[PDB]
C-alpha cells in the first residue's frame, strides 16, 4: 500500500494506490484507500482496513456532532485529534492505523495531520505511508514545489503512487486522486496502473529499462 | 531515542531539543518541537515512545496552566517539577506506563534564579547545572563538565550547545536533524532561531 | 428492600439543637452513676452493677472493660450501645494503631477515636446517636495518667475527677472537695468508694461494685516471661474482696 | 416507605435561605467566642472555653484551638466533634499538597478546601450541616499573615480581625473600634483580651477560661512560630495587659 | 382515609387493598376500546384507534410482539411499549436459546411476574395499561387479557377500555357463534368489529379510526389499519 | 444513595427549588455588564453588612475562567466556586481538545447546562446563583455578555444585571444605554457602568469594585482610586444641572 | 409527602399532569406540514429589550432532514437535543442512512417517563418529568413530510399542523380552519406569520419571531431576519385586502 | 532488570558511645552514566534519621511519604516520632505492598528522646527488621561494607571516634563498587547535636 497527501498553493493532493494482500496472495486490486469522512475532509488507510474503516468512518460521525453542536465546522486540528486522542486510549491493544486527516478550512488553511495507532499527530505538508512510502517519497521530495498549479501537483501525486506500485510488490492496481479545496475534496479518478504504467512510459521516457 | 539538552547558565536555561521524527525506515518531519510552555516562565522538553511523549506533556501543561487560572499565580518551577516527577512515578506502577524523559528549565521569579530539573520516566528527578536524556549525555557531558562555569552568559551557553551539537553530529549514528534552542529567563521564553550557523 | 435511609435523623432545630443528641444525653442522665478519679500514680474508675434480677449472674455482665492493657472504660447510659462501643474500640486500637506502630495507642487517641465513631452516629445516614457516656481511663509512656469523658456528641474532654449519670451532680460536688493534685491511688479509690456510697440506693459491697484502676506494671497477669521491654498490663480490675477490704477502712 | 422520615437537610426556604445552614449557625452564636487579630508581625487567636469546671483538665485540653499545620491554626466555634471531623481533612490536604509540590500549602487554598467539604453537605447529600465556624490564622510566602474565617454555609472571606460564636455583633463593633491598620502582635493581645473581656456572659475572665495563640515571624530566627499558650502562661499575659 | 393508603404500591388499606394498582386500572377504563376474539383456528384483534385533535393521527393500539404473538393495548402507551419490548425480548430469547416459539400461556406468565414487582416495591408505580394478547402456538389459538395487578387470563374473547363492557357482552353472547369459525378469518374479524362497534357512542368505525390485527393456522400476526379495513364497516 | 427529587413540578407547574433558588439570587450584591465597541466591563458592589475585610485575599466577585473569559454573579458566594471550578476545568479540557480556547457562548453554554442538571437529577438542590459570564471569543473582537440562571436559562445581554435592587438598575440600564452608540470606549463604558451601580449603591467609593475586560486576554481589575475618579466626575454631570 | 410516580384517583400521573401545566406557561410554537416542507415558527419572547434575540434557541436542527422547535422550559429540552442529535447520527454509523423521523421521535420520547426514586423495572434517574414539548418535523423518504409533537408523558402524536405554548387554545383553532391538503411552503409560512401575530402580546416583527422549514431538497434551514422581515411585509399587504 | 542496582548507592549506619552515625554515598546514576553526586540518601524527621539505598524514584518517594506521615503523627499525637516507632512504621509500611514492593533498603538511626539509647535497624525490601546493637549496612556495595564493618567495628566508641570508623567503612567499601561513591556524607548523632560532614573522595 502506498498513501500520500501533500500541500501546495490550490489546496490538497491525496493520492493513493488500491491493493491489498494477504500474504503472497493479492485479495483486492480495487480497495478504496480514501476514506471520505464527509464533503470536506478526507483521511487515507494504511495499517489494518478495519481499523482505519471502522474509526474514520467514525470520526465522520463525531465531526458531524461537533458542527451541529457549535454551528460551525471543525477544524483539521480538532478533527485529528478525535481520532489520535480515541487510537490512543486503545493503545497497547493492537489497533494498526497509519493515516492522513486532510482538510482546508477557513481558519487554518490546508492542513494535513499524520496519525498512527501509537498515538503520533503531526502536522505537515508531505506525508507518504505504507509498504511503498519510500518510493512515493523519492518523487515527491526532487519534484514538489509549494507553487505547483492543480494540474502538475495532481499528476505529481499521481505519478508517485505510480513509482511505488512499479517497485513495490504490495502496491499497484489503481490509483485514486483526490483535491482538498476549502469548498470541499474533488475527486480526480481512478486510474489502472496497468494502462498508467505505458503510457506515462511512452510520454515520459521513464521506466527505459522495463522492455514495451 | 531523540536529543534532548539543557543546560543552565547564570541568568537563564538553555533547552537544545532535536527535530526529527523518525518512524521505522523513514524520517517523517525534520521540523519537530518537542517542547511545550507550562508557565511563562517554565520550559520542559520530552523524549521517549511515540504517542505517550506529547500525551504527557500536554497533559502536564493543561494541569499547570489550570492551577494558574485558579490561584492567579504561576507555581515555581521547583513547584512544578515536583508536581512532574509525582505523576511519572505514579505510572510506573500503572497498567501501561508513560515512557517519557523531561528536562524542565523554568526561571524562579522569586528566587531570581535559573533552574533545570532532569527527570526520567520512573519519577528520577535531579536538579542540575546541566542534563540530557537517553544517549546524549554519553557524548555531550565531558565537554559540558570541561568547559561549564556557573557564570557563563547566555552566549557562552549557546557556544557549548554548540560544540554538544558537534560532537553528537560527528559521532552519534542517527541523524536527528539538528536542535530548536529555546532560552528561558526573567523575561519568559524565546526561540533562538539562529542555530543552525552561529 | 435495602436501607433507604441515607439521610441525617439528627438535624438542626431552629434554636440550634440538636435534638437526638440532647435525648440521647437524657438517657445517659437516668443511667446509673459512674465515676473515675485521677490520682498521682494511678486512675480509678468505678461504677455500681445495677442487676436486673437476683437470678442473673452480676458477674457475667461486665461495665468496667479492659480497651487495651493501659486503658479502661466504665459509662452511663444504654448498655448494649456501650457494649457495641467497646468492641469497635478495642478494634480500632489495633487496626489504625498497633498493626501500623508495634504499640498500643495513647489514652487520648483512642479517646479521639471512640469520639469519631460516636459523632459519625450522629451525622451519618439513617442511624441515631449511641445513648452512652464513656469515662476512659488509661497510662502510655508519654503523657502519664489520664481521664477521659466521651458524650453522645461525640465531644471529649479530660477530668483530674468527674461522675457521670443519675446522681453526677451531686457526686461531681463531692468530689470537687475531696480532690487535690497529691492523692496515692489507694485514697482515690477510697474517695471513689465514698462518692459511690452515695449514689448506691440499697446493698453496698464488693458484688454490687465495679472498681477498676489503672496503676502499676502487673507483671502477674501477663502471662508469660522472658521480654523486657512489655512490662505487663497496668489495668486491673479490683476483685470483689479486694472492694470488701477497702470498704471496712471507711 | 422512607420518604416520610425525611428532613430534607439541603432544601431552601421560600426566601432563598438553607434552612439547615441558617439553623447550625444559630446554634453557633452560643459558642464560647472566638477571635483573630492580624498585625504587621503576627497573628492572634484567642477564644473562650465553653462547658467548664474546677476539676477539668486545662492542662492536657484543647477544644477549641488547633494547629493544621506549622504555619496554619484554625480556632473553633460550634460543636467540637464536627470540627476534629473536618481539621483531620484539613491537617490531611495540608500534607497531600506538600507531597505533591514540596512547597507548604498556600493558606487561601487550604481554606477553600474545608469550605468546599462544609458547600457540599448543603447541596447535595442529604445530612445535616458540620455546625462549626472557623477562624483560620496563617502565615504563607505570597501573602504573609493572613485570617480568614468559614461558616456552616461553606463561604469565606478574610479579615483583619474578626470574631465567631457567641456576641458576635459586640466583639467586631469593639474591634472595629480600636483596631488600627500598623498594630504590633503585642498590642493585638491586648485588644483580643480585651474584646473578650467586655463581651463574656460570664462574670470576670480567668485563665481557666481562656486559649490563646499567636503566630509569630520572631526576627532571631526565620521559620515563623506558631505559640499555643499554656495555662500558666495566659494567666501571665493576662495580669500584663491588666484584667487581673 | 385516603392520602393515607394511597401513596405507594407498598401500601395495604385496612381492607387489604392496593390503591396505587386499582388507580392504574383506571387510566385503562379512560383508554380507547380494543376487543379480542379467537375460534379455533386465528384469534383476533379489533381496536378503536383514538386522536386529540382532527388533525392529528390516530395512536396505534396494535403492536406485533414475534410472527406468531401480538397484542392490543389501552391506557398509558408508554408503557404498553415498554411490556410489548419485554415479550418482544422474551420471544426472541426462546427461538435463539431453544430455537422455540414462546407459548402464549408462558407469556402471559412472564408479563404477570413483571407487573407484580411493580406492586410490591416502594418508589416504583404500577403499569397503567391493558393488553390483549393473541397468539397462535403449538396448542392452537389463544387470547389473554393482561391487567397491571398482574392477572392475566386466558378467554375466548373480551374486551378492554372505555365502554368495554358493551363489546364484552356481544362477544359473551356471540360465543357460540365465533368459536366455530375456523377457516374463516374475514368471518372472524367481522364478528369482532360487530363486537368492538357495541361499545361505540361519539362517532362510527371509519378508515381512520380501526385497526385490526389476526393471527392463526398459516397466518403470521398481521396488522391492518386504515386503507386495508375498508371491507369491515 | 441519596436521590429524593427535590425539585419536582408542583400542582401549577412550578419548580420551587429553582424559583426559590432565585429569590437567593435576588439576595446577594448586585453585579452589573455592559458592553462597549471593544470592550465589556462587570460591575459588582461590595457586601456591606459587616465590615473590617482584608481586601487583599478575599475571594473576589469577578473571576477569570480562562486569560480570556470572565465571570462575576449574584447569589450563593459558596455555590459560584463549584460552578467557577468546573468553568475552568472545562476550559483548560477545551482547549487540550480542540487546540483552540473557548467562546463566550460555549462556556456559557456548560456553566448553564451544569445549573440545568441540578434541576433535575436526584439528591441535590439547583444552584442559588445567576452568573455573568463576559469575554472575546479566541482571534475575534466583538465583545460578548451572557446571563444564566439558575434553571439553567442562558442568552446574550447588551448590559444586564443581577442581585439585590437589579430590577431598579435594569431600568436604569434600559433607558440609557442605546445600541445605535454604545459606549465607543473604555472610558464611557464604565461611566455608564458606574452610574448604574450609583443608583443603588448609595454613595460609595469602595463600595464599587470595576472589572474591564479588552480583547486578545486583557483583563483588569480598575484600583479603588480609579474608581473614585469616576464617581467624582460622575457627581459632577449631576451637580452642575 | 407523596412520590413522584405516584396516580391519581383519575389514572393520571401527577408530575406529567403538572408538567403540561408548565408548558401552557411557554412561548407559543407552530409547526405546518404541506407537501413542499413542514414549517416550525416560534414566538421568541424576549424579558426584556436589552436581550440580544438573536441568541434565543427555540428552534434547532436535529439532523440535515430534522429540526425541532420547542416549548416550556427551554433549559430543559438541551438534553433532549442532544439526545436525538446523537441518536440520528449514530443510526447513521450503524446503517449508513437517514433516521425515520417516527424513530427519532419515539427515541426522544422513550426518555419522557425514565424518571423516579428507584422505581422497581430499570434505572431511570431524572428527578422529574421534562417541562418543555417538542415540536419535530422533517423528511424521510417512506413517509415524506412528518411534523410530530412530544409531549412529557412519552406520547407523541403526528399532525398536519400544530400549535403548542401559551396561546395554543387559540392558535390550534385558527390552524384547524386555515389548513387544507393543498398549501404551500409560502403559504405555509404566511399562516404560521399570521397566527403566531394573533397569539402573541407584543407585535410581531422579524426580531422576536422565528420561522425555519425542512425540505427534501435543502433540509432544515433557519430563516434568516432579512428573509423572514419581506414575510412579514408579504402579510401587512396581503391581511390588509379584505 | 533489578531495580536495585539501576541507580546504585550504599548507607552504612553504627552505634557508639551515646551515640550513633549514619553515612551515604552521594552518587545517583544510570546504569554506567554517573547522573548527579549529590544524591543524598539520609533524611530525617525530627531527631530520626532514615537512610534509604536502592531505585531513586522510590527512595525520593518514601522520603515523601515518610514525611508525610510523621508529621501527622506530630499534629495528632503532639511529640516528635521515635525511632523505635518510626522503624515499627516503616515496616509496616513496607509491607504494605508487600506483592508490588518499593525497591529499597530503608536504614534507621537515632536516639530515643526520653532513655537516650542509641538506636539502629536495617530493612529488607518488604519490612523485615533487623534491629543490630552494632552495625546496618545496605546498598549495592553491601557486601563491602559487611566485610569492612566486620573488621573495623568495635563496641563503645566515642563521637569522634565513630566518626573515622563509620567513614573508613563507608570509604573503602564504595571505592571497591563500581555504583557507588562520587561523594560521601556521614552524620554524627548525639543527645543534643547532629553533626554531619562530607568526606573528599576518588570521583571515578
Ligand atoms: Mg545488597
Ligand atoms: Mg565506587
Ligand atoms: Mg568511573
Amino acid at each position: 500500500t502506498t498513501t500520500l497527501a501533500f500541500r501546495f498553493q490550490g489546496g490538497i493532493i491525496v493520492a493513493v494506490d488500491s491493493r491489498a494482500t494477504a500474504g503472497n496472495w493479492v485479495a483486492s486490486q480495487t480497495v478504496k484507500r480514501v476514506i471520505e469522512i464527509n464533503p470536506f475532509l478526507l483521511g487515507t488507510m494504511a495499517g489494518g482496513a478495519a481499523d482505519c474503516q471502522f474509526w474514520e468512518t467514525w470520526l465522520g460521525s463525531q465531526c458531524r456532532l461537533h458542527e451541529l453542536r457549535e454551528k460551525e465546522r471543525i477544524s483539521v486540528a480538532a478533527a485529528s485529534k478525535i481520532l489520535s486522542n480515541l487510537v490512543y486510549q486503545y493503545k497497547g491493544a493492537g489497533l494498526s492505523m497509519g493515516t492522513m486527516i486532510c482538510g482546508y478550512t477557513r481558519k487554518e488553511g490546508p492542513t494535513i495531520y499524520y496519525v498512527d495507532s501509537d498515538g503520533t499527530r503531526l502536522k505537515g505538508d508531505i506525508f507518504c505511508v505504507g509498504s511503498g512510502q519510500t518510493f512515493a517519497y523519492g518523487v515527491l521530495d526532487s519534484n514538489y514545489k509549494w507553487d505547483l498549479s492543480v494540474e502538475d501537483a495532481l499528476y505529481l501525486g499521481k505519478r508517485s503512487i505510480l513509482a511505488a506500485a512499479h517497485r513495490d510488490a504490495y502496491s499497484g492496481g489503481s490509483v485514486n486522486l483526490y483535491h482538498v479545496t476549502e469548498d470541499g475534496w474533488i475527486y480526480h479518478g481512478n486510474h489502472d496502473v496497468g494502462e498508467l504504467f505505458w503510457k506515462v512510459k511512452e510520454e515520459e521516457g521513464s521506466f527505459n529499462n522495463v522492455i514495451g | 531515542m531523540d536529543i534532548i539538552l539543557g543546560i543552565r547558565v547564570q541568568d537563564s536555561v538553555i533547552l537544545a531539543s532535536s527535530k526529527a521524527v523518525t518512524r521505522g525506515i523513514s524520517v517523517l518531519k525534520d521540523s519537530d518541537d518537542k517542547t511545550r510552555q507550562l508557565s511563562p516562565h517554565t520550559l520542559m522538553s520530552f523524549a521517549g515512545e511515540a504517542g505517550d511523549t506529547v500525551q504527557f506533556a500536554e497533559y502536564i501543561q493543561a494541569n499547570i496552566q489550570l492551577y494558574s487560572i485558579r490561584e492567579d499565580y504561576e507555581l515555581s518551577p521547583q513547584a512544578v517539577s515536583s508536581f512532574v516527577r509525582q505523576e511519572l512515578a505514579k505510572s510506573i506502577r500503572s497498567r501501561r506506563p508513560y515512557q517519557v524523559n523531561v528536562l524542565i528549565g523554568g526561571y524562579d521569579k522569586k528566587k531570581n534564579k535559573p533552574e533545570l530539573y532532569q527527570i526520567d520516566y520512573l519519577g528520577t528527578k535531579v536538579e542540575l547545572p546541566y542534563g540530557a536524556h537517553g544517549y546524549s549525555g554519553f557524548y555531550t557531558f565531558s565537554l559540558l563538565d570541561h568547559h561549564y562555569r556557573p557564570d557563563m552568559t547566555t552566549e557562552e551557553g549557546l557556544d557549548l550547545l554548540k560544540l554538544c551539537v558537534q560532537e553528537l553530529e560527528k559521532r552519534m549514528p542517527m541523524d536527528f536533524k539538528g536542535v530548536i534552542v529555546k532560552i528561558v529567563d526573567k523575561d519568559g521564553i524565546r526561540q533562538v532561531d539562529d542555530f543552525q550557523a552561529q | 428492600m435495602t436501607d433507604r435511609y441515607s439521610f441525617s435523623l439528627t438535624t438542626f432545630s431552629p434554636s440550634g439543637k440538636l435534638g437526638q443528641i440532647d435525648y440521647a444525653l437524657t438517657a445517659v442522665k437516668q443511667g446509673v452513676t459512674s465515676l473515675g478519679i485521677k490520682a498521682t500514680n494511678g486512675v480509678v474508675i468505678a461504677t455500681e452493677k445495677k442487676s436486673s434480677s437476683p437470678l442473673a449472674m452480676s458477674e457475667t455482665l461486665s461495665k468496667v472493660s479492659l480497651l487495651t492493657p493501659d486503658i479502661g472504660a466504665v459509662y452511663s447510659g444504654m448498655g448494649p450501645d456501650y457494649r457495641v462501643l467497646v468492641d469497635k474500640s478495642r478494634k480500632v486500637a489495633h487496626t489504625s494503631y498497633k498493626r501500623i506502630y508495634g504499640e498500643y495507642p495513647p489514652t487520648k487517641l483512642l479517646v479521639s477515636e471512640v469520639a469519631k465513631i460516636m459523632q459519625e452516629a450522629t451525622q451519618s445516614g439513617g442511624v441515631r446517636p449511641f445513648g452512652v457516656s464513656l469515662l476512659i481511663a488509661g497510662h502510655d509512656e508519654f503523657n502519664g495518667f489520664s481521664l477521659y469523658q466521651v458524650d453522645p456528641s461525640g465531644s471529649y474532654f479530660p477530668w483530674k475527677a468527674t461522675a457521670i449519670g443519675k446522681g453526677s451532680v451531686a457526686a461531681k460536688t463531692f468530689l470537687e472537695k475531696r480532690w487535690n493534685d497529691e492523692l496515692e491511688l489507694e485514697d482515690a479509690i477510697h474517695i471513689a468508694l465514698l462518692t459511690l456510697k452515695e449514689s448506691v440506693e440499697g446493698e453496698f459491697n464488693g458484688d454490687t461494685i465495679e472498681l477498676a484502676i489503672i496503676g502499676d506494671e502487673n507483671p502477674d497477669l501477663l502471662g508469660y516471661t522472658g521480654i523486657p521491654t512489655d512490662k505487663g498490663p497496668r489495668f486491673r480490675k479490683l476483685t470483689s474482696q479486694e472492694i470488701n477490704d477497702r470498704l471496712e477502712a471507711l | 416507605g422512607s420518604r416520610r422520615y425525611d428532613s430534607r437537610t439541603t432544601i431552601f426556604s421560600p426566601e432563598g435561605r438553607l434552612y439547615q445552614v441558617e439553623y447550625a449557625l444559630e446554634s453557633i452564636s452560643h459558642a464560647g467566642t472566638a477571635i483573630g487579630i492580624m498585625a504587621s508581625d503576627g497573628i492572634v487567636l484567642a477564644a473562650e472555653r465553653k462547658v467548664t469546671s474546677t476539676l477539668l483538665e486545662q492542662d492536657t485540653s484543647t477544644e477549641k484551638l488547633y494547629k493544621l499545620n506549622d504555619k496554619i491554626a484554625v480556632a473553633v466555634a460550634g460543636l467540637t466533634a464536627d470540627a476534629e471531623i473536618l481539621i483531620n481533612t484539613a491537617r490531611i490536604h495540608a500534607q497531600n499538597y506538600l507531597k505533591t509540590y514540596n512547597e507548604d500549602i498556600p493558606v487561601e487554598i487550604l481554606v477553600r478546601r474545608l469550605s468546599d467539604i462544609k458547600q457540599g453537605y448543603t447541596q447535595h447529600g442529604g445530612l445535616r450541616p458540620f455546625g462549626v465556624s472557623f477562624i483560620y490564622a496563617g502565615y504563607d510566602d505570597r501573602y504573609g499573615y493572613q485570617l480568614y474565617t468559614s461558616n456552616p454555609s461553606g463561604n469565606y472571606t478574610g479579615w483583619k480581625a474578626i470574631s465567631v460564636g457567641a456576641n458576635t455583633s459586640a466583639a467586631q463593633t469593639l474591634l472595629q473600634m480600636d483596631y488600627k491598620d500598623d498594630m504590633k502582635v503585642d498590642d493585638a493581645i491586648e485588644l483580643a483580651l480585651k474584646t473578650l473581656s467586655k463581651t463574656t456572659d460570664s462574670s470576670a475572665l480567668t485563665y481557666d477560661r481562656l486559649e490563646f495563640a499567636t503566630i509569630r515571624k520572631g526576627a532571631n530566627d526565620g521559620e515563623v512560630y506558631q505559640k499555643i499558650f499554656k495555662p500558666q502562661e495566659i494567666k501571665d499575659i493576662l495580669v500584663k495587659t491588666g484584667i487581673t | 382515609f385516603r392520602n393515607n393508603y394511597d401513596g405507594d404500591t407498598v401500601t395495604f388499606s385496612p381492607t387489604g387493598r392496593l390503591f396505587q394498582v386499582e388507580y392504574a386500572l383506571e387510566a385503562i377504563k379512560q383508554g380507547s376500546v380494543t376487543v379480542g376474539l379467537r375460534s379455533n383456528t386465528h384469534a383476533v384483534l379489533v381496536a378503536l384507534k383514538r386522536n386529540a385533535d382532527e388533525l392529528s393521527s390516530y395512536q396505534k393500539k396494535i403492536i406485533k410482539c414475534d410472527e406468531h404473538m401480538g397484542l392490543s393495548l389501552a391506557g398509558l402507551a408508554p408503557d404498553a411499549r415498554v411490556l410489548s419490548n419485554y415479550l418482544r425480548q422474551q420471544c426472541n430469547y426462546s427461538s435463539l436459546v431453544f430455537n422455540r416459539k414462546l407459548a402464549v400461556e408462558r407469556a402471559g406468565h412472564l408479563l404477570c411476574d413483571k407487573a407484580q414487582k411493580n406492586t410490591q416495591s416502594y418508589g416504583g408505580r404500577p403499569y397503567g395499561v391493558g393488553l390483549l394478547i393473541i397468539g397462535y402456538d403449538k396448542s392452537g389459538a389463544h387470547l389473554l387479557e393482561f391487567q397491571p395487578s398482574g392477572n392475566v387470563t386466558e378467554l375466548y374473547g373480551t374486551a378492554i377500555g372505555a365502554r368495554s363492557q358493551g363489546a364484552k357482552t356481544y362477544l359473551e353472547r356471540t360465543l357460540d357463534t365465533f368459536i366455530k369459525i375456523d377457516g374463516n378469518p374475514d368471518e372472524l374479524i367481522k364478528a369482532g368489529v360487530e363486537a368492538i362497534s357495541q361499545s361505540l357512542r361519539d362517532e362510527s368505525l371509519t378508515v381512520d379510526n380501526l385497526s385490526i390485527a389476526i393471527v392463526g393456522k398459516d397466518t403470521p400476526f398481521t396488522i391492518y389499519d386504515g386503507e386495508a379495513v375498508a371491507k369491515y364497516i | 444513595g441519596y436521590d429524593r427529587a427535590l425539585s419536582i413540578f408542583s400542582p401549577d407547574g412550578h419548580i420551587f427549588q429553582v424559583e426559590y433558588a432565585l429569590e437567593a439570587v435576588k439576595r446577594g450584591t448586585c453585579a452589573v455588564g455592559v458592553k462597549g465597541k471593544n470592550c465589556v466591563v462587570l460591575g459588582c458592589e461590595r457586601r456591606s453588612t459587616l465590615k473590617l475585610q482584608d481586601t487583599r485575599i478575599t475571594p473576589s466577585k469577578v473571576s477569570k475562567i480562562d486569560s480570556h473569559v470572565v465571570l462575576s454573579f449574584s447569589g450563593l458566594n459558596a455555590d459560584s466556586r463549584i460552578l467557577i471550578e468546573k468553568a475552568r476545568v472545562e476550559a483548560q479540557s477545551h482547549r487540550l481538545t480542540l487546540e483552540d480556547p473557548v467562546t463566550v457562548e460555549y462556556l456559557t453554554r456548560y456553566v448553564a447546562g451544569v445549573q440545568q442538571r441540578y434541576t433535575q437529577s436526584g439528591g441535590v438542590r439547583p444552584f442559588g446563583v445567576s452568573t455573568l459570564i463576559a469575554g472575546f471569543d479566541p482571534r475575534d473582537d466583538e465583545p460578548k455578555l451572557y446571563q444564566t440562571e439558575p434553571s439553567g436559562i442562558y442568552s446574550s445581554w447588551s448590559a444586564q444585571t443581577i442581585g439585590r435592587n437589579s430590577k431598579t438598575v435594569r431600568e436604569f440600564l434600559e433607558k440609557n444605554y442605546d445600541r445605535k452608540e454604545p459606549p465607543a470606549t473604555v472610558e464611557e463604558c464604565v461611566k455608564l457602568t458606574v452610574r448604574s451601580l450609583l443608583e443603588v449603591v448609595q454613595t460609595g467609593a469602595k463600595n464599587i469594585e470595576i472589572t474591564v475586560v479588552k480583547p486578545d486576554s486583557d483583563i483588569v481589575a480598575l484600583s479603588s482610586e480609579e474608581i473614585n475618579q469616576y464617581v467624582t466626575q460622575i457627581e459632577q454631570e449631576k451637580q452642575e444641572q | 409527602d407523596r412520590g413522584v410516580s405516584t396516580f391519581s384517583p383519575e389514572g393520571r400521573l401527577f408530575q406529567v399532569e403538572y408538567s403540561l401545566e408548565a408548558i401552557k406557561l411557554g412561548s407559543t410554537a407552530i409547526g405546518i406540514a404541506t407537501k413542499e416542507g413542514v414549517v416550525l415558527g416560534v414566538e421568541k419572547r424576549a424579558t426584556s429589550p436589552l436581550l440580544e434575540s438573536d441568541s434565543i434557541e427555540k428552534i434547532v436542527e436535529i439532523d440535515r432532514h430534522i429540526g425541532c422547535a420547542m416549548s416550556g422550559l427551554t433549559a430543559d429540552a438541551r438534553s433532549m437535543i442532544e439526545h436525538a442529535r446523537t441518536a440520528a447520527v449514530t443510526h447513521n454509523l450503524y446503517y449508513d442512512e437517514d433516521i425515520n423521523v417516527e424513530s427519532l421521535t419515539q427515541s426522544v420520547c422513550d426518555l419522557a417517563l425514565r424518571f423516579g426514586e428507584g422505581a422497581s423495572g430499570e434505572e431511570r434517574l431524572m428527578s422529574r418529568p421534562f417541562g418543555v414539548a417538542l415540536l419535530i418535523a422533517g423528511h424521510d423518504a417512506d413517509d415524506g413530510y412528518q411534523l410530530f409533537h412530544a409531549e412529557p408523558s412519552g406520547t407523541f402524536y403526528r399532525y398536519n399542523a400544530k400549535a403548542i405554548g401559551s396561546g395554543s387554545e387559540g392558535a390550534q383553532a385558527e390552524l384547524l380552519n386555515e389548513w387544507h391538503s393543498s398549501l404551500t411552503l409560502k403559504e405555509a409560512e404566511l399562516l404560521v406569520l399570521k397566527i403566531l401575530k394573533q397569539v402573541m402580546e407584543e407585535k410581531l416583527d422579524e426580531n422576536n419571531a422565528q420561522l425555519s422549514c425542512i425540505t427534501k431538497q435543502d433540509g432544515f434551514k433557519i430563516y434568516d431576519n432579512e428573509k423572514t422581515a419581506e414575510l412579514i411585509k408579504e402579510l401587512k399587504e396581503k391581511e390588509a385586502a379584505e | 532488570s533489578d531495580p536495585s542496582s539501576i541507580n546504585g548507592g550504599i548507607v552504612v549506619a553504627m552505634t557508639g558511645k551515646d551515640c550513633v552515625a549514619i553515612a551515604c554515598d552521594l552518587r545517583l546514576g544510570s546504569q554506567s552514566l554517573g547522573v548527579s553526586n549529590k544524591f543524598e540518601k539520609i533524611f530525617h524527621y525530627g531527631h530520626v534519621f532514615l537512610g534509604i539505598t536502592g531505585l531513586a524514584t522510590d527512595v525520593t518517594t518514601l522520603n515523601e511519604m515518610f514525611r508525610y506521615k510523621t508529621n501527622l503523627y506530630k499534629l495528632k499525637e503532639e511529640r516528635a516520632i521515635e525511632p523505635e516507632t518510626f522503624t515499627q512504621l516503616v515496616s509496616s509500611s513496607l509491607y504494605e505492598r508487600r506483592f508490588g514492593p518499593y525497591f529499597v533498603g530503608p536504614v534507621v538511626a537515632g536516639i530515643n528522646s526520653k532513655s537516650g539509647k542509641p538506636f539502629i535497624a536495617g530493612f529488607d525490601l518488604i519490612g523485615c527488621i533487623d534491629e543490630a546493637k552494632d552495625f546496618i549496612v545496605s546498598g549495592t556495595a553491601s557486601d563491602q561494607l559487611f566485610g569492612m564493618c566486620e573488621s573495623l567495628y568495635e563496641p563503645n566508641l566515642e563521637p569522634e571516634d565513630l566518626f573515622e570508623t563509620i567513614s573508613q567503612a563507608l570509604l573503602n567499601a564504595a571505592d571497591r563498587d563500581a555504583l557507588s561513591g562520587w561523594g560521601a556524607v556521614v552524620y554524627i548523632i548525639k543527645k543534643d547535636e547532629v553533626v554531619k560532614r562530607y568526606l573528599k573522595m576518588r570521583q571515578d
